[PDB]
DNA sequence: CGATCGAT
DNA sequence: ATCGATCGTTTTTTTTTTTTT
């Protein structure tokens, strides 16, 4: 739980960019990685389009899921998704930082972008608040995932947890134990 | 009848009489089948939320007609119950009372919300005023047509609406009679009153701040002003507010706690067995004197008496005199602390200033536009210490004018007194102390015992004993003070063979560590003594029975006060104190007449003994010997 | 709804609605949004802006801000609300029901002052520094309410005429006209209102004349905001209550023409920051300060470094200063279960020939939290008034103006004994009574008092015996640290307090080389040092310093009564509980300061050596 | 108890 | 022009505290 060891997760996934060179004073690796030729795309992660438009070498374009529309119908979905949403890579709250540093010398529309990702993150979370709301009777074997991502939970983790054994103690002890007539602990 | 949840809500609360908890007990012998007719039942919430939350806290934020429909239902059920008190055609509100704990501000803090909701207070009881009476509705008469109607009318400060604005009818159909039938036509009672902040939770460097209140009629006057109070409520807000001209506040719908009293004590005859039981115990008159002044050498085995008021005497249709004490004496530094050992410790214990103007026991009662008619009234600063005792400081420093003013009803004992609008009197017959100096600090016995305190010389017969205080030491009593005042200073901090701490348990701990700061008992249990048998409560406890007990004479008192009185007024004038014998006078009768009287209710023994005359004269000569 | 310009929509409907969405730097902090929110959280129903955003923004709402701002500023309100109750659905399911908000303001434009709040200045918003007197209560306002009669919420834009029609007209024809209405507080609302107040300042046109000043409002969230006797600055607005020129001449001889009133709401008002202009009740303090201060309080150099923060221009009075700070802090009201509340707060003398600069030590002393001074003559029988309105008798009953602070005086001499008496007695139990008229308000309040005086003979009575006071021996009482004030001759002390002012009396000198000494810097500091210190530690003492005090005070009273019996006459001071009283007070002050709670005997020597000075004066 | 205001 | 039905209409108090010469 940390800013950057999700992105020892999150920083790891790719997209598909332009450079400048052709393969360099090495070709290429001996790895996944694509034959190195200028104007055309070429698959990569973000850890290193990071390391090489700020050494002035390349451009780069975004996905899909950075746009309007898609950000403008996900949110409205989201509103009475009661529980969850569409989810465009489900870490584009680390994608979308790590983008939107440098990248704005040239993407597009780089502020109304923020504008939307931060109104859903926000109202994702808060929901993740509300669902504690209902929370009774010790339900430790009923939860919800199906379509979270990881950058809002991880915000929560050491809080509840290392409360909620010693809170729910007295009815997991219940499944867990016996006595006389009264609830054990 | 508005929106048709009210019926909901009557029957929520018909659904409230069906089993063990109100078919058993609410309902019933609750107020008419005991028959003092309470029409303001008792409810606690709890129970209500216990059934239905909707109707507990629905309460609690909105109170529209749930109350009127909650005394609706109970005046019909109990119409199926008991038809005999179906003749108190009215609306019967009930408590919804509790020592609950939801929301319970300072008069403070009724701040800009709380509109609307039900609620507690505490604070002062201050003002407590006038009553009237109201109107509710009127049984009129048609000799001509033998016709009584009706008509009820409302106002904001019982229910929401207004009547539909007129005065009472004349002619209302088209010329036939209207006999107004009073006795028919009836009437509460009304009251109102504030409160203030019981204040030292105050910020002085703020205004402790005021509040508003309305009663009615079973509650009407319930304690006096000078005493403390919680007390809970609902409150609302009539007035204009530039639709014309702001806004003001009032509260109501209430039921009381005095926090105060002994009768509030469950009270059997069980802690006068107590009493009774240790009461033989012939040396606790001197436990009492090692109590309420335990934070202090000095006295106070007389200063009970001031504490017990006194004992009545009446002729038939002769007179009658006052019974109760009075003394003082000191140069500076534990005499201007010896006050406050009242003030919060017993009962009816104000004091006042040593400056004081127009209500020390006067009123003056100048008035501008009161709500009613009242032409001129106010009330004083005595009555709040009838039947007692008072303090004040710097006596020698009060005016010389009021000082008479004092001797009217102290020597009297009684009230013939106006502010010259109407004749008043009655029967406040009160006791009082103050502070004292003299002129130049440490002077009182090498000079003269008298004029080094340089006033009348009247007075000390109106009180009882030339008395002493002094402060010196010689070369081998300072370091036995010295203890003394380090057990004061330590018998009062916490906390009082290579390693002794790491013991099997410390101070780590989860919920009675230190409460406030702890105290010890070692060696004043050497002392063999307890907390409880030395205390507060089973102290106050006795107070009231010696109260109403009343020790008759003996018969052996008759030939010792003759004899001690006679060598008395022979050769106490003599021996270095002739000066300080100047008071003597045929008045130091009643006063060991008052001191075997309270004496003889410090144990209760109804009757008299030479035990008591050692006690009484003791003292006395001990002033000096 | 006229869309041209000055309308009601273009403003709420994106501009201000976006503005804080908009609102962005990186580090993403740079909104008003999750302060917004956050304040939410805890009940707060407000957030803090500047006023010079706009130009950050835009260029042409403030020049229309400062003209009609009594609407922008709720357009504000209705703005936020829409823009955060979308944030108070989570999902649509926890809004149980929104709220209402209130705005602030603030800025570092320029304070104005008082002689020039004039006609021009008005329905203006503005900004001054004043200081602040008393202020009412705190009785009520709201918004709306629904009648009966209509049975419809009463919207309103001001903050009356109520017209004829009935709207109870549905009974046939019989109708109920001539103004019914039956206002329904059930269905009211419920808002503050304090009425705060201004004085103006002590250097802007006092000078021939006597000082004005002005009284206030608030709404929601600034009673319990501002203790008076306070150093303000404001951002305010002026305006009026009535209105109206022609010959409906007011009164019975009064307005010529159309005279109405003044007086000023607050839309953001803020404090005073004169090194610590406003640091007395509430904390605004961050962890960095209080690391600053236990970091010093952990610095074994602190005391005597203080024993020069009064005296950068001063010299001498060093053994008589380890002690003139030690008041300030006070030491414990360790109250008890009985009545001994044994006394709290501390209490000094001094007196002595004139020339040796008692006024301006007390003036500083005035100068370094809360505190006041006049002397003789005349804070505070305390006063029961009659309230010119409805004539009732109210109580402004002042040293309830030091509730926790101090007061200095000299000029003890200088006035006469019929007030002396109730402060007398003020000073040992700390309730000011009352029994004057129909009250009996035992009120209250911890003060302490510093005493300069005057004596009549100057160093003869001090030479030879008792002519010590002219006034009487019982406030010779109450007082620990006791100090003649001489000033006996040497050349070398001459010469050198010669030079030592001069040094200073010469160009306004000291700005450069003046805090390159040590430690000694910043009453401000001091301020904001003090008001933490005494508002934490309650000490007592530790058990090996009792005896040895104990012991000590005994051979003080055995001195005393020595001296009594090596003259064959009374030569001591009274030998009183109060001086052990207070020495303890004097351990407490010093553990205040070093914020240890448990103190040892060393720690006090100090103190057995200060009031030493007062053992050896009294001593003859 | 006075003036406004409408129609007959 | 005349009459009648419309509109809107309200006033009551004496005395206590601190201050100055
Ligand atoms: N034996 C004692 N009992 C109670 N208090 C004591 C005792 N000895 C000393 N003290 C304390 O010492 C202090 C001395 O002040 P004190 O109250 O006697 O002044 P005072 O009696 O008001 O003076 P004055 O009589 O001139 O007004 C008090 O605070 C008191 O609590
Ligand atoms: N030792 C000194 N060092 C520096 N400045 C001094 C010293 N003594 C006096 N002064 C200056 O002289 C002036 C003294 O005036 P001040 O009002 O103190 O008189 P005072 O000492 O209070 O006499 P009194 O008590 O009779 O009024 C002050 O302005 C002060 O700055
Ligand atoms: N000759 C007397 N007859 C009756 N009572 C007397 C007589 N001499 C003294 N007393 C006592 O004096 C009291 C009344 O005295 P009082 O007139 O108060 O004295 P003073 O004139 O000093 O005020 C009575 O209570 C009684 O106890």
């Amino acid at each position: 739980m940390d800013p950057s060891i999700i992105e020892f997760i999150g920083e790891k996934c790719m997209i598909s960019i332009i450079p400048n060179f052709s393969n360099e004073p090495l070709h290429l690796i001996y790895g996944p990685v694509g034959p190195f030729r200028a104007g055309f795309p070429v698959f990569v992660p973000l850890w290193m389009a990071t390391h090489l438009r700020k050494q002035q070498k390349c451009r780069i374009v975004p996905p899909e899921w950075m746009d309007m529309d898609i950000l403008e119908e996900i949110k409205e979905e989201e509103k009475r998704s009661k529980f969850f949403t569409k989810m465009p890579c489900e870490h584009y709250m680390v994608v979308a930082q790590l983008v939107m540093s440098t990248a704005p010398d040239d993407v597009p529309r780089c502020e109304e972008l923020r504008t939307v990702i931060k109104d859903i993150f926000d109202i994702r979370e808060s929901k993740l608040r509300t669902s504690i709301d209902a929370f009774i009777k010790g339900e430790g074997t009923y939860a919800k995932l199906d379509n979270l991502t990881l950058l809002e939970i991880h915000s929560v983790r050491p809080i509840l947890p290392y409360s909620l054994d010693h809170i729910a103690r007295y009815q997991r002890t219940a499944t867990a134990s016996q006595r006389d007539t009264s609830m054990l602990s | 009848e508005g929106e048709q949840f009210i019926k909901d809500i009557q029957r929520e609360y018909v659904d409230f009489l069906d089993d063990e908890e109100d078919q058993g007990i609410y309902a019933g012998h609750v107020k008419d089948m005991i028959a003092e007719k309470s029409k303001r039942l008792i409810v606690n919430v709890n129970d209500l939320k216990r059934k239905n939350p909707q109707r507990a806290l629905g309460l609690l934020s909105n109170a529209a007609d749930e109350q009127l429909a909650f005394g609706r239902a109970l005046k019909e059920y109990a119409s199926t119950v008991d038809p005999g008190y179906a003749k108190m055609h009215e609306d019967l509100f009930v408590g919804f009372e509790g020592c609950f704990g939801n929301r319970h501000v300072t008069p403070r803090s009724l701040t800009s919300i709380y509109l609307g909701n039900m609620v507690c207070v505490e604070g002062i009881v201050t003002k407590v005023s006038l009553i009237r009476p109201k109107v509710v509705r009127s049984v009129h008469y048609c000799p001509n047509t033998r016709k009584v109607m009706e008509r009820k009318y409302t106002d904001l400060t019982s229910f929401e609406a207004v009547p539909s604005g007129a005065a009472y009818p004349t002619k209302d159909e088209d010329g036939n009679l209207l006999e107004t039938e009073y006795g028919l036509s009836v009437y509460k009672d009304h009251q109102t009153l504030t409160i203030q902040e019981m204040p030292e939770k105050a910020p002085a460097g703020q205004l402790p701040r005021s509040v508003d209140i309305v009663c009615d009629d079973d509650l009407v006057d319930r304690c006096k002003p000078g005493d403390r109070v919680q007390i809970v409520g609902s409150y609302r807000c009539l007035p204009g507010k530039r639709g014309s001209g702001t806004f003001r506040t009032v509260l109501l719908a209430n039921n009381i706690s005095l926090l105060s009293k002994e009768s509030n004590l469950d009270i059997s005859r069980e802690d006068i067995m107590l009493c009774k039981k240790l009461a033989k115990n012939n040396d606790i008159f001197e436990l009492l004197s090692k109590s309420l002044a335990p934070s202090i050498g000095h006295v106070k085995q007389a200063i009970l008496c001031l504490l017990l008021g006194g004992v009545e005497k009446i002729l038939p249709n002769g007179t009658r005199l006052r019974g109760d004490i009075n003394v003082l004496l000191g140069d500076p530094s534990a005499k201007s602390q010896l006050l406050r050992y009242v003030l919060n410790t017993a009962p009816r214990a104000i004091p006042t200033t040593g400056r004081g103007s127009s209500g020390v026991g006067l009123t003056a009662a100048v008035t501008t536009d009161q709500e009613t008619g009242e032409r001129r009234l106010e009330a004083g600063a005595m009555v709040l210490a009838d039947r007692g005792v008072v303090c004040i400081d710097e006596f020698d420093k009060m005016s010389d004018i009021d000082r008479t003013a004092i001797h009217e009803v102290m020597e009297q004992g009684r009230v013939t007194i106006s502010k010259a609008g109407i004749h008043a009197s009655l029967n406040a017959r009160c006791s009082v102390l103050a502070a004292a100096n003299p002129v130049y600090g440490r002077y009182d016995q090498y000079k003269t015992p008298m004029e080094n305190i340089g006033l009348q010389d009247s007075l000390l017969s109106r009180f009882d004993l030339l008395f002493v205080m002094l402060d010196v030491i010689d070369s081998d009593v300072d370091q036995m003070i010295s203890d003394h005042v380090v057990r004061m200073h330590r018998y009062r901090n916490p906390k009082e063979a290579d390693s002794l701490s790491f013991v099997s348990s410390s101070e780590e701990k989860k919920d009675t560590e230190v409460y406030e700061k702890y105290d010890a008992l070692l060696h004043g249990k050497s002392r063999q003594r307890h907390e409880k048998i030395l205390s507060v409560e089973f102290m106050r406890k006795y107070i009231h029975i010696a109260k109403c007990m009343k020790p008759k004479l003996g018969e052996q008192a008759c030939e010792a006060i003759a004899n001690e009185y006679s060598r008395l007024r022979s050769q106490e004038a003599v021996e270095t104190d002739v000066a300080r014998t100047q008071p003597i006078t045929a008045r130091t009768l009643e006063t060991l007449i008052r001191l075997s009287t309270a004496h003889a209710r410090a144990r209760m023994s109804k009757s008299v003994t030479i035990d008591d005359a050692h006690a009484a004269i003791e003292l006395v000569q001990f002033a000096y010997f | 709804n006229q869309q041209d310009a000055q309308i009601n929509l273009q403003a709420v409907k994106k501009k201000y609605k976006e503005f804080i969405r908009t609102f962005n730097e990186e580090n993403f902090f740079y909104k008003y949004r999750d302060t917004l929110k956050r304040n939410y959280l805890n009940g707060r129903y407000f957030l803090e802006i500047e006023m010079e955003d706009l130009v950050g923004f835009d260029e042409t709402l403030a020049d229309k801000l400062n003209k009609q701002p009594t609407e922008h500023l709720e357009i504000f309100e209705e703005a936020a609300r829409e823009v955060a109750d979308e944030i108070t659905a989570p999902r649509p399911e926890h809004e149980e029901h929104m709220h209402d908000i209130q705005i602030l303001l603030s800025s570092n434009a320029n304070p104005t002052n008082i002689r020039q709040l004039k006609s021009d200045c008005v329905s203006k918003l503005v900004k001054i520094a004043g200081i602040i007197v008393a202020a009412s209560g705190i009785s009520a306002k709201a918004t709306r309410m629904s009648i009966q009669c209509l049975s419809c919420s009463t919207v309103i834009p001001n903050l009356y005429a109520l017209p004829r029609k009935c709207n109870t007209e549905q009974a046939g024809r019989p109708k109920c006209p001539l103004d019914p209405f039956f206002i329904m507080p059930d269905k009211c609302k419920c808002v503050d209102f304090q009425t705060l107040k201004l004085q103006e300042l002590p250097d802007f046109v006092p000078q021939g004349e006597i000082p004005r000043h002005l009284q206030l409002f608030c709404d929601r969230s600034l009673c319990e905001r501002v203790v008076p006797g306070n150093r303000v600055l404001i951002q305010g607005i002026y305006s009026i209550r009535k209105v109206g020129k022609p010959s409906r001449r007011d009164g019975r001889e009064k307005a010529v023409v159309g005279v109405r009133a003044p007086y000023m709401r607050v839309v953001g008002i803020t404090v005073d920051s004169e090194g610590a202009g406003a640091i007395s009740r509430y904390s605004n303090i961050t962890s960095d300060e209080e690391e600053h201060f236990r970091r010093m309080a952990a610095s074994g150099d602190i005391y005597e470094r203080l024993s020069q923060s009064l005296a950068p221009s001063i010299f001498g009075s060093r053994d008589i200063k380890k002690a003139i700070t030690c008041m300030l802090f006070g030491g414990s009201r360790k109250r008890l279960p009985d009545g001994l509340c044994r006394r709290g707060d501390i209490n000094v003398l001094l007196l002595g020939d004139p020339g040796t600069a008692k006024s301006q030590l007390l003036k500083f002393v005035e100068k370094v939290p809360i505190a006041v001074y006049t002397s003789g003559k005349g804070s505070s029988t305390a006063s029961v008034m009659k309230d010119p309105q409805t004539r009732n008798f109210v109580m402004e009953g002042a040293m309830v103006l030091a509730d926790g602070g101090v007061v200095c005086i000299d000029e003890f001499d200088k006035m006469r004994e019929d007030d002396r008496v109730a402060i007398h007695e003020a000073m040992e139990q700390q309730t000011i009574s009352i029994a004057k008229a129909g009250i009996t308000t035992t009120l209250n309040s911890r003060c302490s008092v510093l005493a300069a005086a005057n004596s009549i003979f100057g160093r003869w009575d001090d030479t030879k015996g008792e002519e010590n006071i002219d006034f009487m021996p019982t406030i010779l009482s109450r007082f620990d640290m006791i100090f003649i004030v001489k000033d006996i001759h040497d050349e070398s002390r001459d010469i050198t307090l010669a030079k030592h002012i001069i040094n200073v009396h010469l160009s306004s000198n000291k700005s450069a080389p003046s805090e390159p000494a040590e430690g000694e810097i910043s009453l401000s500091t001091f301020k904001k040092y003090i008001h933490y210190c005494r508002t934490h530690c309650g000490p007592r003492l530790s058990e090996a310093a009792g005896e040895k005090l104990k012991s000590r005070y005994v051979l003080m009273r055995s001195g005393a009564g020595q001296q009594e019996k090596a003259s064959d006459k009374r030569l001591s001071i009274p030998i009183t509980v109060r001086q052990l009283e207070a020495v303890i007070r004097i351990s407490e002050s010093l553990a205040k300061i070093r914020l240890q709670p448990f103190a040892t005997d060393e720690h006090v020597n100090e103190a057995l050596r200060l009031f030493q000075v007062s053992t050896l004066d009294a001593a003859m």
